[PDB]
């Protein structure tokens, strides 16, 4: 067990094993996005929950530092879950959104007024990376670096459908490590 | 009281050339839109240089008509005020100014409008105002890129830095106003009097205007010409004869491959290599 | 076949959500045998909740009764009365969006007693509230041909 | 009750929506619109559409049909389709087949304006040229089988099983939900209206004092209907390039 501050302003809560992390560990970095999850050689690796800066947890599951696998995101009206290939987003994926903007708008149809479904989507889709990325290093395209994106790639075309409602936060990320989280919900709406 | 005096253009006219030229809202509409203009041009209370209209933004629950005046910052993309109304005749409300945070914010997402303009915008990607500021910032970025006037109509005033419309323009044939080199821009892009010409072309050497024309036959004599955007589909400019207008009329939704953000990054750690536990000797 | 008495009372007229009641209650299997957008009085509001003179909030609500116009309707369907009522669902406001967040009056109250709603609660008073608003309507000449009873009525009439 | 919709109106309503025609297709069809209604036997032939092009020669796209009967449950509609680049000369627009029809769907952007010009795919490396004629009536099927908009309970059943119109029909009681419309071959006294549909697909917007609702679809912005009812028309109309919104689960 162990607790550390870095010059930097970031800290660590958590175990440590020949002076790195592994284990359970929680680091709160400089930005103000925490993380909560498993360690391995002093990086992420294992299942971790990740709150960050825009107030929005990703879950998944680590490797070597990266996201990698099926990881989903979340916020307050919104879900994706999806591939990821070193962190970034690349295969399969769907996206969940709710209608949140005309929640108290009146409804199109009166099959709406009473039905005890909400206005929730779902969208199959798939995004796309350059092909010689996406490797493991030991020339190629370089991967979407985060302004840009250049070089990633998104594509739907098919129907979206009906799905269950989302909640925010989610229980798997319960206890919220940051502040400013805000709660959705359809018979309340954001607050 | 003495209504106040105000520039235009032909409204009437501009009705007429997009009605030949198939676009726009029709001229019942157009007799509308020039009667709310003069409105709005003639009031006390709101003592206006010119008026002009923008076009209309279609919603879900209602729509947008909008007025662009000058009233007689003040600079850059807020040189113009936009009142905005549900429907012609109803009281107007003046969208807020513009920053360049929620234009940038608004460039990420792609969202239809509900009409309302005290609705939220976003969640994930977080747009700073509401429904009002989203809408104030697709008006600049339209017209940074549409609103334009046929070449060699106006003329940059050095000292001033302002338009000089010259007098001894003559029109081109209308069948001639069809082509991208026959209109420049007249709004900065967010130089100035640039070609349509020179334009960002759409993937494929694809031109990003595309003509449109009045008659089928090239043998009428007297037909409008006109340019249509595939960038910002229902953004149109036309002439014909003498007259010439420029409008916008849609959802609002550019047309470009859109790509939805992905989560945003996560923060690295400090790096091990300066943070490490030291020892002394060994025996 | 059995008949009830509703109402939409003036809140959820001022609303603009008077259509919007009735669709449902045709969309839940009800055929509204009539309807009437009236303006109650006084004295008439009074004499309608006739049975309640005593009771302290009569006034707060017959001044609410009378703050505009109002919908009475003569629904019909098997097993109409108590159907209706669950329809209607509780009558706090705040009691039945706790429980039937997709009930009537857990969509168009916000009171008490701006519910939106008034339906019967007995085949003999939605009888009397239907001969009270709607006396042109015949209700059960069968029921009330009694050959026995006739000749009373008869000595009533004389 | 209307018995076939009438493009004077529809040009009326549907102009505030901007889908418009020019002054001069607009007289041409005007005068041409019953010559080649006359000269194929339809009874009834309207004008369907307008897609943009490249080239700016947009596609006029006039469907017609002579009787609409109920088969399997549905009522189908043998319709027939033309098309036009002036408003006075109509050419047929014939049907592509199934496994074309894919291919063409996979085509996308806006069509060149040239009806002999030819696009190429490329699957498993086999090439395939699929005219552009192809192209343009796979889109006005889909877009077509999307939305093909009629009031609920305008159309009846007859006798010999045949889908006509109600002449009895007494109006919408409330113009402003979306239970009041219906797809066109959803059979009469089905019950399926637009409210089955994907929620969040369509938008309505009702004047209340003059009584003219507006019908848009948002899975293919461009298609509008319209339904007056204090005159009892309706009727309905596309206009743009023909490509369906994928992106509708981030715009609403």
């Amino acid at each position: 067990r162990g607790v550390m501050v870095f010059p930097d302003g970031g800290t660590y809560v958590g175990e440590f094993v020949a002076d790195k992390f592994e284990g359970q560990g929680q680091y709160r970095y400089p930005d103000g996005s925490v993380y909560t999850g498993s360690w391995a050689a002093g990086q992420k690796h294992g299942p971790g929950v990740y709150w960050d800066t825009a107030r929005g947890c990703l879950r998944g599951e680590w490797k070597k530092g990266l996201l990698v696998g099926k990881g989903t995101y979340e916020q307050p009206a919104l879900r994706f879950e999806g591939e990821f290939v070193r962190g970034m987003p690349a295969g399969t994926a769907t996206y969940t959104l709710t209608g949140h903007r005309t929640l108290d708008m009146p409804c199109f149809a009166a099959q709406h007024i009473q039905a005890e479904e909400g206005p929730t989507l779902a969208l199959p889709c798939a995004y796309g990376i350059p092909p010689g990325s996406g490797d493991e290093p030991q020339d190629k395209p370089p991967l979407p670096a985060h302004p840009k994106y250049e070089g990633l790639t998104f594509t739907a075309e098919q129907l979206p459908g009906a799905a269950p409602d989302t909640v925010f936060p989610p229980e798997e990320g319960k206890p919220v490590p940051i502040t400013a989280v805000p709660a959705f919900s359809v018979s309340t709406g954001l607050v | 009281d003495p209504p106040n005096e105000f520039e235009a253009e032909n409204m009437l006219g501009a009705a007429a050339v997009l009605d030949c030229l198939g676009v726009g809202l029709g001229r019942e509409l157009g007799v509308n839109i020039a009667l709310a203009a003069k409105r709005i041009g003639e009031d006390p209370k709101l003592a206006v240089r010119s008026v002009r209209f923008f076009g209309k933004f279609l919603g879900l629950y209602s729509d947008y008509f909008v007025f662009e005046v000058a009233f007689k910052p003040g600079k850059g993309a807020n040189k113009f005020t936009y009142l905005v109304c549900s429907s012609l005749g109803g009281p107007l409300t003046r969208l807020p100014d513009v920053t360049p945070a929620q234009v940038k914010a608004s460039r990420r997402i792609k969202k239809l409008l509900t009409g309302r303009l005290t609705s939220h915008v976003s969640t994930y990607p977080a747009f700073p105002g509401n429904e009002a500021n989203y809408l104030r910032a697709l008006i600049a970025r339209i017209s940074a890129a549409t609103v334009v006037a046929p070449s060699d109509l106006f003329s940059l005033n050095d000292e001033t830095g302002e338009l000089e419309r010259a007098e001894d323009w003559e029109p081109p044939a209308g069948r001639e106003m069809a082509a991208p080199t026959a209109w420049v821009h007249v709004r900065p892009h967010l130089d100035l009097l640039a070609a349509l010409e020179e334009d960002a072309q759409l993937p494929g050497e694809q031109a990003a205007w595309t003509p449109i024309y009045s008659s089928a036959s090239e043998a009428v004599k007297t037909q409008a010409g006109g340019l249509r955007s595939l960038v910002w589909p229902g953004a149109v400019c036309g002439g014909r004869g003498s007259e010439w207008t420029c409008v916008y009329v849609g959802w609002g939704v550019k047309n470009a491959p859109f790509v939805p953000l992905p989560p945003p990054p996560v923060a690295q750690e400090f790096a091990w290599g300066e943070v490490e536990t030291q020892e002394l000797e060994l025996k | 076949l059995e008949k009830t008495f509703a109402l939409i009372k003036p809140d959820a007229v001022r609303a603009g959500k008077a259509q919007e009641i009735m669709q449902l209650i045709e969309l839940n299997g009800f055929t509204i045998i009539a309807k009437q957008k009236l303006q109650l009085t006084r004295a008439r509001a009074e004499e309608f909740y006739g049975e309640h003179k005593g009771k302290e909030f009569f006034p707060k609500l017959v001044n609410f009764m009378t703050s505009g116009p109002i919908w009475a309707l003569v629904l019909a369907k098997p097993g109409a009365i108590l159907a209706w009522r669950a329809l209607m669902g509780p009558t706090n406001v705040f009691k039945a969006r706790a429980e039937q967040p997709k009930c009537l009056r857990a969509l168009y109250g916000t009171d008490g007693t701006q519910n939106a709603t008034h339906g019967s609660d007995s085949p003999i008073s939605a009888a009397r509230e239907i001969k009270f608003f709607f006396p042109t309507l015949s209700g059960d000449p069968t029921i009330y041909a009694e050959p026995t009873a006739a000749a009373e009525y008869i000595t009533k009439r004389i | 009750v209307q018995l076939e919709p009438n493009i004077t109106l529809v040009l009326k309503h549907l102009a505030s929506c901007g889908a418009v025609v020019s002054a001069e297709q607009q007289a041409a069809l005007d005068h041409s619109i019953p010559i080649k209604r006359i000269e194929a036997g339809l009874r009834s032939l309207t004008l369907w559409g307008r897609l943009t092009t490249l080239n700016g020669k947009d596609y006029l796209v006039a469907e017609g049909y002579n009787v609409a009967s109920s088969k399997e449950g549905a009522a189908v509609y043998e319709t027939k389709y033309f098309y036009s680049q002036d408003g006075a000369r109509w050419s047929d627009l014939q049907p592509v087949d199934s496994e074309t029809a894919t291919r063409c769907a996979r085509i996308k952007g806006m069509l060149s304006g040239d009806p002999a010009k030819n696009y190429e795919l490329e699957e498993k490396p086999l090439v395939f040229q699929i005219p552009e004629l192809a192209v343009l009536r796979c889109r006005v099927d889909a877009i077509a089988t999307a939305t093909s908009v009629i009031p609920t309970d305008s159309t009846i059943l007859n006798a010999a099983s045949q889908v006509v119109p109600n002449r009895l029909f007494a109006g919408a009681a409330y113009p402003e939900k979306l239970e009041s419309y219906q797809h066109r071959f959803s059979l009469p006294g089905s019950g399926v209206t637009l409210s089955q549909d994907l929620r969040g697909t369509w938008a309505v917007q009702y004047d209340a004092f003059k009584g003219v609702a507006q019908v848009r679809s948002l899975l293919f912005p461009g298609y509008f209907f319209y339904y007056a009812a204090n005159e009892l028309t309706w009727g309905s109309l596309y206009v743009g390039d023909g490509l369906r919104n994928n992106d509708l689960i981030f715009m609403l």
